[PDB]
RNA sequence: GAUAAACGCUGAAAGCAUCUAAGCGUGAAGCCCCCCUCAAGAUGAGAUUUCCCAUUUCUUCGGAAAGUAAGAUCCCUGAAA
RNA sequence: UUGGCACCUCGAUGUCGGCUCGUCGCAUCCUGGGGCUGUAGUCGGUCCCAAGGGUUGGGCUGUUCGCCCAUUAAAGCGGCAC
């Protein structure tokens, strides 16, 4: 199981070999490097962290700094743990690069789904509206909180509140295209987040 | 297989057994089958 | 008047460690409860907390008689509408047995704050090993 | 019970090993009920007269003597296949069967039983373990039991199937 | 992975027979996992890596307060929120 | 369900149908597993296990119900102040 971390650049087309036409989301994953390998014996379960961006010194702290000093790097924007990789690879401190992928890798993207704010039944649940006209005064409401027998409300109620921001991963998503010198995989389809999101593509655990 | 309260051999060659507490009747004739 | 009443931290709380290995769940149980009330003392005080420390080891090998393995049922409810999980005493037994001694205890516990601070005097151990040794665990006999 | 010539029968606290020409055997029993192990014959003790004793004492009986006649000669059990293109093939140690499925259907028999197969129409399960025996043959059969219209599918060699129009 | 109904194997009680009593196996969209998300206020408050260091005056005593460290905030420019 | 009784409520416990939102039971409509069959096959019948998910849109009528049209794997039956 390969890993690495990208910003989603934004969404394009590419006309295939058949000739076929697929929209692809451009993930630019460049200066991802192995900070830290996390063993059973030390942490209790294999796991690989990799630092994604270069970070400006002022906006990191000392903390921070000696952390990234142990794998001879600059601190980094982002840091995520990879489960289920192979510790055999990965050196601390080497460079991780989108040709880890090929052309048809099957990966699982997971990032942070775009922010809707306040969210409404109908929006946030996809419930239905009430009537519009023939005297209707229910239109964009929760319907019946629930029956009369238990003097209160049951626990999953669907009502409104903050909509989006959520971890998302969408499952089986083709790898189109790997461009090395310009840090770039092209996936097939969309991923979760608004454009420069933080984007974790790893290999598809199904 | 027949389940009903009223189990009882059906015939000279049906046996009464039982099976994990549960009365029942086996017999070389399959309409025979009979669990309480 | 005159009635004896203990003081927090006046009377000495010891560590007894105790083997479940064959013993019935509850007689186990309801002993190890007494112990943690603080029962088998004189200066049993109702309101103070005067019990020992008990380490339980072995409670793999606990004792479920009749046919409790299969037909002993532990209802968790997460307050979610059918939200009714069930686990076996055998299967608890056999995967989360210091789960199993401490629902067992707990049920034998008073139902308020002290209790709760009793329950935490309570360590069970699936095998024969704790972690305890620095509390210098007296061995203890049902 | 009597031990042929060639079988070593040893006790160890309640569980007894049984070591042949065949094949050597370890079963468990029950520790309460004992077993008077003599170098010709072999009698097995009761202690008490309860319903439990009085059953587990045949039981050790027929096991035990299963178990020492089982490295002795061995069991066999014979199964017959019966259909128009229904036949048994073995290729190195799997039994690949044909019995009218779109698939093949293939057993690897398990540690100390045999599946040597004379003619195509017809299989045969050699072993020293009959419950082992007793097990894969059935298993055989369960891939196409004996329909009662033609009498179709695997079946035991002595088998009596009920038949209809 | 373990089971339901069910099907068996070996097998006595009950020289036979019998899926069951001891003992083995098969076996459901169901159970428990696997998949996705939240989750240590899990007060049972867990773990790992890294950073800062043992200051001053008091308090008989325990402790107290008052400059700081790493770090954070106020305030300000904002949006992907 | 049709009822019996008159125990809470007459200084008010809004009553039918629909909509919205469901949730629960299983006596299961579909899908899964199985026994018997007057089970050749294809279809079925009947019983057992099974509540995970699913279980349509119209015409008529305030209707519930019901009949009808056209589908569907199926167009389940009940409880939650009908
Ligand atoms: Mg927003
Ligand atoms: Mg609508
Ligand atoms: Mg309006
Ligand atoms: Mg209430
Ligand atoms: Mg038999
Ligand atoms: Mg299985
Ligand atoms: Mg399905
Ligand atoms: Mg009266
Ligand atoms: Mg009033
Ligand atoms: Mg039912
Ligand atoms: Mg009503
Ligand atoms: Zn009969």
């Amino acid at each position: 199981t390969k890993g690495i971390l990208g910003r989603k650049v934004g969404m394009t087309q590419v006309f295939t070999e058949n000739g076929e036409l697929i929209p692809v989301t451009v993930i630019e994953a460049a200066q991802n490097v192995v900070l830290q390998k996390k063993t059973v014996e030390t942490d209790g379960y294999e796991a690989v962290q990799i630092g994604f961006e270069d970070k400006r010194a002022i906006l990191s702290n000392k903390p921070e700094q000696g952390h990234v000093a142990k794998a001879n790097t600059t601190p980094k924007r982002f840091i995520r743990e990879f489960r289920d990789v192979n510790l055999d690879e990965y050196e601390i401190g080497a460079e991780v690069k989108v040709d880890v992928f090929a052309e048809g890798d099957i990966i699982d993207a997971t990032g942070v789904s775009k922010g809707k704010g306040f969210q409404g039944v109908i929006k946030r649940h996809g419930q239905s509206r009430g009537p519009m006209a023939h005297g209707s005064r229910y239109h964009r409401r929760p319907g019946s909180m629930g029956p009369v027998a238990p003097n209160r409300v049951f626990k999953n109620k669907l009502l409104p509140g903050r909509m989006g921001g959520e971890q998302i991963t969408i499952q089986n998503l083709e790898i189109v295209k790997v461009d090395v010198e310009k840090n770039v995989l092209l996936v097939k389809g969309n991923v979760p987040g608004a454009k420069k999101a933080l984007v974790q593509i790893k290999t598809a655990t199904k | 297989m027949k389940v009903r309260p009223s189990v009882k051999p059906m015939c000279e060659k049906c046996k009464v057994i039982r099976r994990k507490g549960k009365v029942m009747v086996i017999c070389e004739n399959p309409k025979h089958k009979q669990k309480q | 008047r005159t009635t004896y009443m203990a003081k927090p931290g006046e009377v000495e709380r010891k560590w007894y460690v105790i083997d479940a290995t064959g013993v019935s769940l509850g007689r186990l149980s309801s002993e190890v409860a007494s112990i943690l009330r603080g029962k088998n003392k004189p200066q049993f005080t109702p309101h103070i907390d005067t019990g020992d420390f008990v380490i339980i080891i072995n409670a793999g090998k606990i004792g479920l008689t009749g046919k409790k393995a299969t037909d002993k049922i532990y209802y968790r409810h997460s307050q979610y509408p059918g939200g009714l999980k069930s686990r076996t005493a055998g299967e608890m037994r056999t995967n989360n047995p210091e789960k199993l001694l401490e629902l067992s205890i707990k049920g034998m516990l008073p139902k308020n704050s002290l209790g709760r601070q009793l329950f935490k005097k309570l360590h069970v151990y699936g095998g024969s090993e704790h972690e305890h040794a620095a509390q210098q665990p007296e061995v203890y006999e049902l | 019970i009597v031990i042929p010539a060639g079988v070593t029968v040893t006790l160890n606290g309640s569980t007894a090993t049984v070591k042949g020409p065949k094949g050597e055997l370890v079963k468990e029993f029950n520790p309460e009920i004992t077993i008077k192990i003599e170098g010709n014959e072999i009698n097995v003790s009761r202690p008490t007269d309860n319903k439990n004793h009085r059953a587990l004492h045949g039981t050790t009986r027929a096991i035990l003597n299963n178990m020492v006649v089982g490295v002795s000669e061995g069991y066999e059990k014979k199964l017959e296949l019966i259909g128009v293109g229904y036949r048994a093939q073995k290729q190195g140690d799997k039994l690949v069967l044909n019995v009218g499925y779109s698939h093949p259907v293939e057993f690897v028999a398990p540690k100390g039983v045999d599946i040597e197969v004379p003619a195509n129409t017809q299989v045969i399960v050699k072993g020293y373990n009959k419950e082992h025996v007793g097990e894969l043959a059935a298993n055989i059969r369960a891939v196409r039991p004996p329909e009662p219209y033609k009498g179709k599918g695997i079946r035991y060699e002595g088998e009596h199937v009920r038949r209809k129009e």
